[PDB]
This record gives C-alpha cells, structure tokens and sequence, in this order.
DNA sequence: AAAAGCAAGCATAAAAGATCTAAACATAAAATCT
DNA sequence: AGATTTTATGTTTAGATCTTTTATGCTTGCTTTT
C-alpha cells in the first residue's frame, strides 16, 4: 500500500539522518505528513497512521516498542535499508523521499 | 432448581436458542435496487466462490487433500494482514471437501474449529475441542486427558480430523503448553490429525514460539498478500451483480484509496455500503462518485482540526501556549507552569484576562479528556507535564484559515 | 428548607451564608438536587459537624435517606458500597451483600418509589481527598450518581483541598463547588463568646465565691477576656476547637483575682504567655543504659563530623549516613574504656534503630552484610544533656 | 399567597427541567438522523451494523442516545422486534461482570432471575452459542456501550473482539453503538478489532461556538414554554413512560402556569438577557468553556436562589453567581491561614525568588522566618514546635507539595504562582504592617 | 499507682468528637510492659467497664490489618469474657455488634497500643482518624506505650490529627529505680538462705 | 614529594511498570449420615 | 428423601517476571594539598 511505502520511506530517511534511532510514533507521523504534503497527497490522520504502522509490523519490517500513549509508542526497524529498498520496489519514489532532507 | 438446568446444559442436552421475532422479516421483492446492492454488500455474505483468491485455494486444497487421503496427518500455517481472505478461503476449502466426502469422492474426515479470540484462557481450547467431539461441557484437566486418550491411542477405524486454528498468538502465553500440545497430536502415528493454523504476522514461528515448537509447526506455510488496487473492484464488482447502482469510477475510487491504506476487503465492503446510504438520502438510485467521496472523507476520518476550532477561546489560547512552550524550550514535554506563563503572555497580547490557575488545570483536562493533550492526573499542579498530542501545525491551521 | 436553616442557625454563629446557600441547593426533597456538591475549608471551619446536623434535620424534617462516610475507612470500594447501602436501604438486616459499582446502583434503582411521596437521597463523604487514591471509577461514578440510578440524590464531598486537586486523566462531571471561609477575629470572637451560659453554669455549680462570682461575671467579662486572649492567641491559630480548648483553661487561671477580690491582664499575660508555647500540644528524660549512651552519641557525632574528619578527630542538606562499622569505630575512639564486642553491644545497635532513635535510611535487607546505611535522627541538645550525664564533652569532636 | 406559589412552581419546574430532561436534544439534525437511521436499519432489515458517537465531553451523547430510544420504542415494532442492552465501561470494569450482565439483559436460559450460573469461559459460550444460533428471524440486540474507551483497556480486548464479530457474521443482527469521549479511541482498538470495526464514526461538536447561539440556548433554558408544548412534551413522555429514565423523568404536566404568569417570566427573562451586565456574564462564561453543561451548572445556581421575597431573576444576580464563579480557590484558602503561616509562605516565596525555583526544607524555611522573627517585634515568642505544625497545615493544604528522610528535612516545593501570593497580600484581613513591609523584601 | 488511674480514667470517660487516649510514658524495657498492660484488661473485665484490644505493630504492616485486627480483638475478647473470619470483620460490623450487645446497657472500647514507636506512621495516623469518626457512635479510648518521651507524640501525629487527640499522661516508675526496690529487698532479703 | 579530592565509567542494583503466574479464598457438586 | 462435610472448581489478590530506566555506589583515573 502505498501509505505503507511512505512511511517506510520516511523512517529509513530518519534513521539515515540522525545518529538518534529512537524513533517516536509522533516523531515520524510529524516528518511522514510534511513528507505527503510535498508529494501533493493526503495524508492520513494519527489515528489511520497508528494503524498502518501496526499492519507494517505485522511484516516484520519494524518492531514497535509499546508505551503508556500511542504517540510515545517507538519504532524501530528490523531490517536494514538495503533490503527495505528491494522490497519496497519503486526505486524512482524512494530517490525522492530520500534527497528530501529539507522536509524533515 | 437451577441445578437441573445447568447439568442439561453441560451435558448438551439442551440447545441454546435465542428468542425468535414477533413480526415476519419483510419479503425480497418489495425491496429496492439500492436495498438490493446495500444487503448484497455486507461483509457477512461471503461469495460462494471468492474472487481473486484461487491461487491460495489450490494450495489449501492440495495439502488438505493430500493430507486426508494419504491418512498421515501433519500442520499447517497461514498468515497475513486481516481482511485478506484467509478464515473464508480455509473455510470455503473445508466446505467443498465436505461436499465432496459427501459424495465418496474423498474418504470421510471429522472438521473441529476453535479461535483463539474466543477462549478466555489458552487451556480452555481444551474445553471447546471436546465440544465439537462429544459435545459434553467439562472441566480443561479431564478434557486434556480425554484428548490425549483419544489422539495417542490407535483406534480403529479412527477417523481423519482436521482441527482449524484461527487467532493462534492469542494461544501462546509463556509456558506454551497449549500450542506443544496441538502441534505435537499430528506428529504422533496413532492420531490422523491435521491441524491449519491461521494468524497475522508472517515471522510469529520465529518471533514468538519456542524453539521446538517452531520445528513442530514446520516449514510448510502460505501468505495472503494484501488486496491490489484491481482485486478490490473485482470483489465489490462481484458483490454487486450484474446491477448499474455503482458507477465503475465510483468502485474505482473506493478501491483506489482503500488499497493505498491497508489492502483490506472489509473496509471497501464498509465504504461501498455507506456510499449507498448517503445515495438513498439523496434520492438517488445511482452511487455517483461525490457520494463514494463523501462515504471516503467519513470513514477515513480527520476531525481534529474540528476539534481545535470548536474549543472555547481560553482553551484555544491554552494550545497556543503549549507549542509556543515547545518551540521556546526545544523538548516535547512542558511543565504547567511555564504553560501558564506562555498563557498569561498571549493573553496579555490578545486583550482578554486569563482565568486563574485551578481554572487553567480545568481547562487542561477538559483537553486531556479529549485527547488533544496528554496530560498527567492534576493533583500536582503546576508541576504536571502536558504532552501535546495534536501537531503544532494542525493549531496554526486551525486559529488562523 | 426554611425550617431545616431556622433549625442550624443557633446551633452555628457566622455561618448564616453557608447554611442559607445548603438549603437552597439541598433543602427542600421535593425539589430536584444538584448532582453533586463539594463544600471545602480549612480545618476546624466547621463541615463534618454541619453536614451532620444538616442531614440529621433534613432526615428527621422530610423523607430523605442520608448517609455520612469517612473516605479513609474506604480502603477497599466494597467497603464503601456496603456502608452506603446499608444507610441508603434501611433495615436490610446481614442478608445485604454488594459486589461491585454496578450491584450498588441496581440495588439503588431498585429504590426508586413514586413521584407522590419526594423522596431523596443524601450522601456526605468526609475527607474525600482519599477518593482519588483508590480505584479511579469510585470519584467519576459518584459526580454522576444521581445520573446513573434515575433517583433524587445528592452527594456531597467534604475535603480541605480546592477542586482543581481532583481532576483525573479522564474528566469529571460537573459539581457545585461551596467555599466554608475560616473565620476573621470578630466572627471568632463572637464564637468564642457563644457558649458563655455553659460556663457561667459551669462556674455556679462550682460560699462568698458564689455570690461574688455570679454578680460578676455577665456578658461583658467573658467578651473582654476574649478580646485579652485573641489579642495574643489569634497571631499562632485560627483554629476554635484549639482557641476552646486553651481559653477555658487560660479562663481557669484569669479568674482568681475576681474571686480572691483592666487590673487582671497582667496576672493573666504572665500564663497567657506561656499556655501560647504549649498550643497545639493537647496534654492535659529519655533515660538510656550507659553504652547504649555512648552508641547513641556517637552515631550522633558519625551523623554530624562528615566522613573526611574522623582521621583527624579519632587517630589520637542533613544529617549524614553512617555504616555499623563506622559507628563501632567512633564508639571505640569516644570510649577510652574498651569494651568488649559482645551480643548485647550489637543488641544495643538494633534496639536504638527500634526506637526510633536511630533509623535505616538504606540497606534493610542486608543488615549482616556491611552495605546497611544508618541516619542518627535526634537533636543537638538532647546529646549534650546526655554528655552532661555521662561526662563526655561532645562538643570538642564537633 | 397566590404569588409566593407560582413561584415555587416556576423554580421546581426550571430546576427539574435543567436536571432530568434526558431526551430534549437541541441541535444535532444530520447526526441523529444517521444513528435514527442506523438503528432502523438494524430493527427492521435485519443489518449489523455498528458505529461509534464521538465528542467533547458535556456534549449530548447520551442525550442523543436516549432521544433516538425514546423515539424509536413506542413504534410497537423497534419494541418488539429489538432488545436492548446497556453497558457502561465505569461499572463493568471487568470482562466476566460485563458478560454477566448481557447474559441477564438478554434473558438467557442460564441467567434466572438475575445471578448467572457457570464460569467466565461457560458464559462466553454460551453468549456466542446464543448468537450463532440465531439469524434473521431472531430479534435484533442493540448493544450501546458508553465509556467505550475504558472497554478498549479490557484483556485481549476480548469482549469487544466478540461483539464486532457477530456484527461482521451471518448470525444474530447486533448493533454495537460505542459512546466515547477520546477523539482517538479508533488506535486503542487491536488490529482485528479494527479491521471489524466499520470505521463510521460521527463526531458531536457542540453549535454554539458563536455566542449568539450561547444567548439563545441560555434564554430557551430559562424561559416558560407554551401550554400547548406542555402537553405534546407530556404526551410523549406519558408514550414512552407506558412501556431506563423513565421512572424519573421531567413530567411536565405536574405544572400548568397561567398565561400572564408565563408572558411576565419570558418578558423579565428576555429584558434581563437584553442588558449589557448579563450579556458580559454570558460572555466570560462562554471564554471559560462554552459545553452546555457548565452553563446549566451556572443556571441552577441562578434558579435556586428566587427567594420569594425576590421573585425576579436580574442582571445583578448573573454577575454575583458569575463573580463565584471566576475567582481563584486558592487565594481564598491563603487568607483563611494564620499569620505565622503567611509568614511562612512568604519565607517561602523569598527562598524561592533569590534561588530561582530551587526545593527548600523546613529548616532553610524556619532560619529565613527566624532572621525577621528575631527583629519582628511581635513573632519573638513562637516555638520552633509551633513554625514546625504550621509548616505540616501548610503541607496538607498541598500548598507545599513533597519531591516524589525526616520530616523536618525533606525537601518540597511551592505549589503557588507568585502572583497568587501578592494577590493573598493585598486581600489579607488585618495584616500587620510589619510582615507587609518584609514581604516587599 | 498508674493501674488504678488508667482504670479511673477509663471509669471517667465511661461515665460521659475526639477520641479520649492516654500516654504512658513507659520505659525503655518494652518487653516488661506486656504484664502492665495485661493487668490493665484485668481490671477492666473484672469492673465490666470496658473490652480491651490489644496492637502489635507486627500485626498492623497497613491500614487493612490493622483494622482487621482491631475488630478481631474486641469481638473475641468479648467472645473470651462470656469465630468470625478475618477478612469480613469491618468496622461496620463492629457497630452492628456493639448494637446488638451494650447498646441496651456503655462499655468502653480501650485500643491498647503498646509499641507506639514501632508503628508506621501513616497507618497509625489513619487509624486515629478512622477511630475519631466513630466517636459518639462508638466509644473509644486510645491508651498507648510510649518508650521514649512525649516529643515523640508530638512529632508522629500531624497538626490534623492531634487535632482530634485529648491525651493525658501517665508515668510510669523508672527501671533503676525498680532494680534497686528488687534487690533490695529480695536478693537482700534475710529469709533467703 | 604523600595522601586526600574531583570528573569518568562500567556495574550491581533499584525503581518501576507492565505482566504473567501460583497459592489463598470463596464456592459449587457430591458422597455421606440421618 | 433431606442435612453434612467433601471435593472439585473458579476467582482474586499477592507475589514472581520481563522490561525499561534511572542512580547511587564501586572502582578508576587523574588531581592536588601537606
Ligand atoms: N477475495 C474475496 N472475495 C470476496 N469477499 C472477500 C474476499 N476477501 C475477503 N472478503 C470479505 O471480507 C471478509 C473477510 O473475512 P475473513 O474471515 O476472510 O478475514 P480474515 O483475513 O480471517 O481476518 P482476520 O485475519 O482479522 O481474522 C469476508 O467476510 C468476505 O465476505
Ligand atoms: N461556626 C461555628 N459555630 C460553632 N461551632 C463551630 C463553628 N465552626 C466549627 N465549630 C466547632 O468545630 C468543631 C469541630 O469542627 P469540624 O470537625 O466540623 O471541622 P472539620 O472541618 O471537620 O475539621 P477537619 O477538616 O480537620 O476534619 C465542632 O464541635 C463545632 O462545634
Ligand atoms: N444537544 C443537547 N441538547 C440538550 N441538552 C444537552 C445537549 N448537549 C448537552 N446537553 C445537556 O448537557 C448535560 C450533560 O449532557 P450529557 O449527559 O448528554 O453528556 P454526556 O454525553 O453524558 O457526556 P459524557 O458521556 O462525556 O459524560 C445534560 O444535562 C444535558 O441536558
Ligand atoms: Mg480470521
Ligand atoms: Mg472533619
Ligand atoms: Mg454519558
């Protein structure tokens, strides 16, 4: 699904980013909704969010560390990005999430 | 005596039914068209033959097949995201080699299910699958014992028995003596079982279960990839028939951004039905893509910036403050008082007074039982911390267009 | 709900405000109650007493059922539960059983009468601050109480904090806040002054002293004595049971001169003086064994010289944590005798700790094995009263 | 009299019309069609559905809920077709107490006047051999649980895993209807729950933003209705009454007012919300929070205070009870304490000024009251005992909170704004001019 | 001496809100003291003035076993002058059963507490709280042990609960002084040989 | 130059916080005594 | 054909467990006064 690969684009693009790999939930729905505003697409809500990150742990593709509220809930990817970038599949999209430093 | 009632309904004796109507449910054809494709378009009428999932059937079936006529017995695990077809498919396998056992094309296979969902306890699985054998309600301990009894034993002319396993995480716990068991039945000769086992996550054998009882799940295993943006019109196309009450864009729409979401079925079956309620008010006998974009805005809802618009003018002074407290210290997380002070500054600029602070803790969990802040119990006053849950955007956005 | 404030007025001077505004919001049963009320004060303000004698008279005036609480009893919400409806459905006998909130507001739907008769219901829970200590469903569920069981009740909550203590993560309903003012000197006075035919009765039944006290003692003696005893008292405390309790006594002692025949506010401002040091004090030398003495002086000094000074006391913020050892070691520097280590010097250790006299700011559960932490917990003066007695002078290691 | 009881008559009825008035819904055309609808649909076609009312709390939810019911019920065939069954998620705080109670409001076999036999496990199947049991000839349950947030804390979230199945499945046709306060109780859900929830949800804002619609409802809430109105509301209600609420509800027929006596109350009520005075009352008290609870909060406080010596409700009235209710409550407990206390509390905030917010002890507290005690000359003769009981009446009012040691050297901290203090200073009765000139410095 | 004015006192609030209780500065020898206090109920059965429960501090850890404790000993020792589980004995209970025995006759209802210095202090602020709310109700006297000295009464209660505390003092008689009176006149003694 | 004194660093451990489980407690089915 | 322990079972609460996170303390590595 195409959220899906939007939010692992933008989690690879923080983690690469940033020596600090603790990820929050709210951390990468404020980067993933800047991120689908300069795509000129909507982008789905905190609530819709939570749930599109769940199902992506369902893949094994992150684990997500549980907390006492679901914005403080902390991703962490399992895989690493080279692998993410064969599996994602659409190497044009994932050339632009990832030389879009400006929006995090 | 109530004794008496509960003794007829542990022994099974008594059937529970469920009070019946006064009145007679309505007759089909004084039904609309509209009526028609909304009944037609509810998630519990599964197709007799699902669309777009013949391949896993095949796989299904062979190793059923297989697995019944060669009389050994053996595992299996399905798995993927919810709404993609997999408790249908395995049930809709299991109904075709029962129609086909019932015509002596295949030998003859007993079909126990359980969920995992269902039970309150792992062991009372225990109590369900004797259910389906003899239909006695007893205690997990002799039940445990009677299903040892009846699986470790060679009985003939025992029967082959498939044992469906849905929701098979909720079974785990820590000891994980209950999925040892139902894993380790098959490997033994004397039972001809045949357990599937349907869950969400594709590496739970790896992630979760033990070491053993991953070697006892095996290496045979199937994964129901989320529905594409062109298998979900084929299933809401099949729903409908062969009536014109969707538009083909409309459909096209609705399973364009359902795929992009989630690849559920359930969710375009949901949305395809609150398209032809929001086409039945308007008095309309066709869904016409605005209302497929109406039923889309409702149930893939964003009501926040609703939220902070509808707020009273203090609490909207109070979110100001709380991300001007964010952008003036750095961190996310700011105390009440730097808060109030924030507040008292804003509210000094826009002219009206500020309510004192045993009001402004009012305010803040009027905020915090809304969900736009997180906030801590308020008997710490002032030195409570506010998480702000909402994104600093989303108030500009608000208080300004 | 005229009758119910003619009825407390006397009983309560100065609350003239507070009890006309209960009887507004909860006097008459026919009419419909606010669905909580939370009246709230310092202490000796007057609330439990108020909401006693309130829910006596409106219980024997009208039809309500009243039932009083105190919160700290409630350790568990079962308790509370049993108690309420064991007032709220009277003469239920031992077959009374509740479970849960929900059996609790079944059984009090099942209370429910006809609307000819206006029955109501009124709950007190003194010292409600613990509410919000126990199950986070009690506090919500009693602002709405009267939502959920479709009746006619009240719940009032009674507590020295303000409101906005109170709010949880969730929200609450909303409560009519009532604010019980402590009183100014005038209105403390005029208290005070209230109950002068007690003690003029008290004075009679208690013989030149009769008649000489009885053509002096009227309305205006009693009112000057308390001007002369809240002209000193009322700078320490605002709190009447605590200015009763001491002004009769201080009266007992102003009142000599009048029966032994301004001329009086000296001879009283000598004790009135002194009963001010022993306020709050409501009364109507630790001798120690001799080694237990030293041990306690010396964790005294381990407590108090700082780790780094003992190398140059004993070679020959807070109080400070000390190991056994360490003590031990100042003991046998501070002694000059050198006794043995026996059981009873160690027995001495622990028995200090019992009483309080020392304390185990860490360590606990590793007394034996050295990592234990010990705070001595006594005062300076109470060491050289001891140094006194013994003959060691504390104050050169200090 | 005659005058002094039609005004009693006017308070009992404006009181009991501001307390139980549990299905008048103002607004909310759109969304209670939608449940109105929804819950029709399950009644009548047979349909599962479920949905899930949203909102600010104070916002009629279950207001809404009740109105839908009581217009629903009386149609002899939602009545007879449709049971109903009420959760609450503050009572039924467990799974097991919440399934025993749908085991009763169901009336199943193996309830029996009101004390459930069997185990958790026996009553969840049970329940769920109930429910497959049934189909479309089986009447319809309606399942309405409010506080459904608390519902989503429950182990496994296993009950509500249930009661979206039979909504997603050829059984029984429930309704689950959630009432919930959290804008994002949706993410609670487990990823099954969710994926069987239909994700219809329909959001409660209150209408009254602009204060013109703040003036109309409090100017409705007050006002006498029409006779005429009287008895279609008593007809209804005497509708929903012959077959819950019910047994205490508004009745408006007790009260029958006389003409001139309603067109004197609306004229004083619509000359009284024409004035300058109580439309600035209504104007702070909509900036506080405009949820129509605080204003009838509000109102009833107004309502109870008609006197009969004072029949009138004025614009004087409204600014007193809007005066109680805007001022601060705890500098209204700082100047019911003892002059020693205050002296306290002023240590307290100098020791707080000059080390910027630094955690203080009863012993820097009672050094930094003893250095202006010694040169007083009017505290030389206060105990240490005496500062020490005062510091503990200042500790339980929490106007000293502790760093969560002995009691006279573990650290606290001020729970007070500066500013409330100043305000304490000037509101005082009878300060002496000595502990206002230290409080400057 | 100090038995026959604990009796007295105990007559006195008999012959009558805050509860009546009385410290009794005892030594520092706390075992010693478990015979004052068991003459002390002596007295007070054989009057038929009070019922006496007694409180360790090694039964009384929370609230909830205190209290526990507290009615399991004054209806077993009325039992034991003329059982009941321990999780059901409340306090409510207590008043049932002070209303179905002496509310035709008033017993007292003397808390003995012993080891004073070794409660928690939170519990036993609580209890003194939970027993002021029942006073008139039920007629309470708080007699305690104090080892040590008075300071430490009025350091362990608060300003909130000492303001339900009328407490008297009583002192009992030194150990030194009990030691010299013991071997004076015993181990000195001419009749032994 | 000798031995007490301030940053550094990993480490047992201590809080804690959810979480799962074992035993104590309330309770129902049932042989047993009358 | 009815009362009594007897026993098997389910619930609840206290304790074991997993996990994060935070801290004093154990040791180190300089550091610095006598
Ligand atoms: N390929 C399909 N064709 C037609 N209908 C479908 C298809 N896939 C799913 N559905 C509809 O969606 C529903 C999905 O139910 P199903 O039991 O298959 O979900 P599931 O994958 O088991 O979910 P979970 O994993 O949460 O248990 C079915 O009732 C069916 O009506
Ligand atoms: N206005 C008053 N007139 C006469 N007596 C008063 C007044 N106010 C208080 N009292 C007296 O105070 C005594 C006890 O006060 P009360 O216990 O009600 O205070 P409280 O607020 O409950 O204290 P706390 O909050 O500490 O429990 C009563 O005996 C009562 O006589
Ligand atoms: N739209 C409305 N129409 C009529 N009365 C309303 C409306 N909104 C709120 N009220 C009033 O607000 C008060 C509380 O409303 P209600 O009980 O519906 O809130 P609620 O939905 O229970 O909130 P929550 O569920 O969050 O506690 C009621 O007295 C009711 O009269
Ligand atoms: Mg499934
Ligand atoms: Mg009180
Ligand atoms: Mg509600």
């Amino acid at each position: 699904p195409l959220q899906q690969k939007l939010m692992l684009c933008t989690l690879v693009l923080m983690l690469r980013n940033e020596r600090n790999k603790d990820i929050s939930m709210g951390r990468l729905h404020e980067v993933y909704r800047r991120v689908c505003a300069k795509r000129n697409i909507l982008a789905l809500d905190q609530a819709e969010f939570t749930g599109t990150v769940d199902l992506v742990e369902t893949r094994g593709i992150l684990r997500i560390m549980r907390k006492k509220e679901p914005r403080l809930h902390k991703v962490l990817l399992q895989w690493d990005e080279e692998e993410v970038h064969a599996a994602l599949s659409d190497k044009q999209l994932i050339a632009s999430i990832l030389s879009d430093t400006a929006c995090l | 005596t109530p004794s008496q009632k509960m003794k007829k309904i542990r022994a099974g004796e008594l059937s529970p039914s469920m009070q019946q109507r006064t009145d007679l449910p309505a007759k089909d054809s004084s039904k609309s068209e509209l009526q028609l494709a909304r009944e037609q378009l509810h998630v519990s009428v599964v197709p007799k033959s699902l669309p777009c999932r013949e391949r896993e059937f095949e796989n299904i079936y062979a190793f059923l097949e297989g697995k019944i006529q060669d009389q050994c017995g053996g595992c299996m695990y399905v798995s993927g995201v919810p709404g993609t077809g997999k408790t249908a498919t395995v049930t809709g396998v299991i109904r075709t080699l029962q129609r086909m056992a019932k015509q002596n094309e295949l030998p003859a296979f007993e079909y126990l299910e359980i969920n995992g969902m269902r039970l309150t306890e792992p062991r009372q699985a225990y109590v369900q699958i004797y259910k389906q054998l003899t239909g006695k309600t007893v205690s997990w301990e002799q039940a445990h014992a009677l299903l040892e009894k009846r699986f470790t034993t060679p009985a003939p002319r025992r029967v082959t028995t498939v044992l469906l396993v849905d929701e098979l995480d909720i079974l785990c716990n820590r000891r994980q003596d209950v999925v040892y068991n139902l894993l380790d039945w098959p490997t033994k000769s004397a039972a001809k079982l045949v357990v599937v086992t349907i869950a969400n996550t594709m590496d739970l054998p790896e992630r979760l279960l033990m070491g053993k009882v991953t070697s006892r799940l095996g290496l045979t295993r199937l994964t129901f990839q989320p529905y594409s943006h062109k298998q979900l019109q084929e299933i809401v196309t099949a729903r409908l028939g062969g009536s014109e009450t969707f538009k083909g864009e409309a459909v096209q729409l609705v399973a364009r951004k359902v795929a992009a979401v989630s690849g559920d079925a359930r969710r375009a079956l949901d949305i395809c039905r609150r398209a032809t309620e929001i086409a039945d008010t308007a008095a309309v006998k066709c869904v016409t893509m605005l209302h497929v974009q109406q039923a889309l805005a409702e149930m893939i809802a964003s009501a926040k910036v609703q939220a902070i618009r509808n707020c009273s003018r203090m609490e909207q002074i109070f979110l100001q403050a709380i991300a001007a407290e964010v952008t003036r210290t750095g961190v996310e997380e700011t105390t009440f008082m730097g808060v109030y002070q924030q507040v008292e500054t804003i509210a000094a600029f826009m002219g009206v007074t500020f309510p004192p602070p045993g009001r402004a803790l009012r305010l803040c969990s009027k905020l915090g039982a809304e969900r736009l802040i997180i906030s801590e119990h308020s008997r710490n006053d002032l030195f409570q911390k506010i998480l702000l849950n909402v994104s600093a955007d989303d108030i500009h956005y608000a208080l300004r267009v | 709900m005229e009758a119910i404030c003619s009825s407390l007025e006397p009983l309560f001077p100065c609350r003239e405000a507070a009890i006309e505004t209960l009887g507004e919001l909860i006097g008459d049963s026919s009419e419909t109650y606010p669905s909580a009320i939370y009246l709230f004060g310092h202490s000796g303000t007057g609330k439990t007493a108020l909401t006693r004698a309130f829910l006596k008279e409106c219980g024997k005036r009208q039809n309500v059922r009243t039932a009083h609480l105190n919160a700290i009893e409630c350790y568990t919400t079962k308790i509370m539960l049993e108690i309420l409806l064991d007032s709220l459905a009277p003469d239920q006998g031992d077959a009374l059983k509740v479970d849960n909130m929900l059996d609790f507001v079944e059984q009090l739907r099942r209370q429910a009468a006809t609307r000819v008769e206006d029955q109501g219901f009124l709950i007190a829970v003194d010292n409600a601050e613990r509410l919000r200590d126990m199950d986070a469903n009690v506090l919500p569920v009693l602002l709405r109480l009267q939502e959920l069981t479709n009746l006619n009740l009240c719940v009032i909550l009674l507590s020295q904090l303000p409101f906005e203590k109170f709010y949880n993560k969730t929200g609450l309903s909303e409560i009519v806040c009532l604010h019980l003012a402590q009183y100014n000197k005038a209105e403390t006075q005029r208290i005070l002054g209230s109950d002068f035919q007690q003690v003029r009765n008290q004075l009679l039944e208690q013989k030149k002293r009769l008649e000489i006290c009885q053509e002096a003692v009227t309305e205006d003696f009693y009112n000057n004595y308390l001007n002369l005893f809240l002209s000193v008292f009322y700078k320490a405390c605002r709190d009447v049971p605590e200015l009763q309790l001491t002004a009769r006594k201080c009266l007992s002692t102003y009142l000599e001169p009048v029966l032994d025949g301004s001329r009086l506010w000296r001879h009283i401002a000598g004790p009135l003086r002194s009963a001010l040091t022993q306020i709050y004090m409501r009364i109507e030398s630790l001798e120690l064994p001799y080694y237990a003495k030293f041990l306690l002086i010396a964790a005294f000094l381990a407590s108090h010289n700082a780790a780094k000074q003992d190398k140059r006391l004993f070679v020959k913020l807070g109080p400070k944590s000390f190991s056994i050892d360490r003590l031990l070691a100042i003991f046998y520097a501070i002694l000059e005798e050198k006794v043995g280590l026996t059981c009873n010097l160690l027995s001495q250790i622990s028995t200090l700790v019992h009483l309080n006299l020392l304390s185990f700011v860490s360590g606990e559960q590793n007394i034996m094995e050295g990592s234990a932490r010990l705070q001595c917990t006594i005062g300076l003066e109470f060491v050289l009263q001891i140094g006194k007695v013994v003959g060691f002078n504390v104050r050169q290691y200090l | 009299p005659e005058a002094d009881r039609e005004l009693v008559s006017i308070r009992r009825f404006l009181k009991e019309r501001l307390q139980r008035d549990y299905t008048t819904l103002r607004g909310y055309a759109k969304e209670r069609s939608n449940v109105r609808l929804l819950l029709q649909r399950t009644a009548e076609m047979g349909e599962s559905n479920s949905l899930l009312l949203l909102g600010p709390r104070g916002s009629g939810k279950t207001t809404l809920i009740n109105s839908v019911l009581a217009d629903l019920l009386p149609n002899k065939s939602f009545g007879e077709n449709t049971l109903i069954v009420h959760l609450d998620g503050n009572l039924h705080t467990d799974d097991r107490v919440a399934l025993k109670s749908i085991t009763v409001q169901m009336q199943l076999e193996n309830a029996a006047d009101g004390k459930v036999f069997g185990s958790f496990a026996e009553n969840l199947a049970f329940l769920l051999q109930c429910l497959k049991a049934g189909g479309k000839h089986s009447k319809s349950v309606i399942f309405i649980l409010e506080e459904f947030d608390l519902f989503c804390a429950h182990h496994n979230q296993t009950l509500l895993y249930n009661l979206f199945d039979v909504s997603q499945s050829a059984q029984a046709p429930i309704c689950v209807l959630g009432v919930t306060c959290r804008l994002d109780v949706i993410e609670l859900l487990e990823k099954r729950v969710k994926s069987r929830f239909s994700h219809r949800q329909v959001f409660l804002f209150p209408s009254l933003r602009r204060f013109e619609d703040y003036v109309d409802l409090c100017r409705d809430l007050l006002s006498l209705p029409t006779g005429n109105s009287l008895l279609l509301a008593a007809e209804k209600i005497y509708n929903l009454q012959n077959i819950y609420f019910s047994r205490n509800h508004f009745d408006p027929g007790e009260y029958g007012f006389s003409p001139r006596l309603r067109d004197a109350w609306n004229k004083q009520i619509c000359k009284v919300l024409a004035t300058q005075q109580a439309r600035s009352t209504l104007q702070a008290l909509h900036d506080f929070d405009i949820s129509e609870a605080y204003l009838k909060n509000f109102l009833f406080r107004l309502v109870a205070h008609l006197r009969p010596q004072s029949p009138h409700i004025t614009a004087e009235k409204m600014a007193a009870v809007g005066s109680q209710f805007e001022g601060d409550d705890k500098i209204e407990l700082l100047c019911g304490l003892s002059v020693l206390e205050l002296c306290l509390i002023i240590a307290i905030k100098h020791h707080s000024q000059i080390y910027d917010r630094d955690s203080f002890n009863f012993e820097i507290i009672y050094a930094r009251f003893s250095k202006f005690a010694k040169v007083s000359t009017t505290m030389q003769a206060v105990e240490r005992s005496i500062v020490l009981k005062a510091f503990e009446h200042l500790r339980i009012a929490e106007l000293i909170m502790p760093l969560t040691v002995q009691k006279e050297f573990e650290m606290h901290k001020l729970a007070l704004t500066y500013s409330q203090i100043h305000h304490c200073m000037q509101r005082y009765q009878a300060l002496p001019t000595e502990v206002a000139q230290w409080a400057q410095s | 001496r100090t038995l026959e004015q604990l009796v007295d006192f105990v007559v006195g609030q008999a012959e009558r809100e805050v509860l009546p209780t009385a410290a009794l500065l005892t030594g520092i020898n706390q075992p010693d003291h478990l015979s004052q206090f068991t003459a002390l109920t002596q007295r007070l059965h054989a009057q038929r003035a009070a019922m006496v429960c007694v409180l360790q501090s090694r039964d009384c850890a929370t609230l909830k076993a205190a209290v526990e404790t507290l009615v399991f000993g004054l209806v077993e020792d009325n039992a034991e002058v003329e059982r009941l589980r321990r999780s059901q004995c409340t306090m409510k209970q207590l008043k049932s059963w002070y209303t179905n025995n002496f509310d035709s006759e008033r017993r007292q209802l003397v808390v003995i507490l012993p080891d004073f210095e070794c409660f928690n202090a939170s519990v036993l602020q609580d209890l003194i709280l939970i027993l002021s709310a029942h006073c008139g109700s039920l007629p309470f006297v708080l007699v305690l042990g104090v080892a040590t000295a008075m300071t430490a009464v009025h350091g362990t209660l608060p300003y909130h609960v000492s303001s339900k505390i009328r407490l008297r003092v009583f002192q009992t008689q030194a150990a030194p002084t009990g030691l010299n009176e013991v071997l004076d006149k015993v181990l000195l003694s001419p009749k032994y040989a």
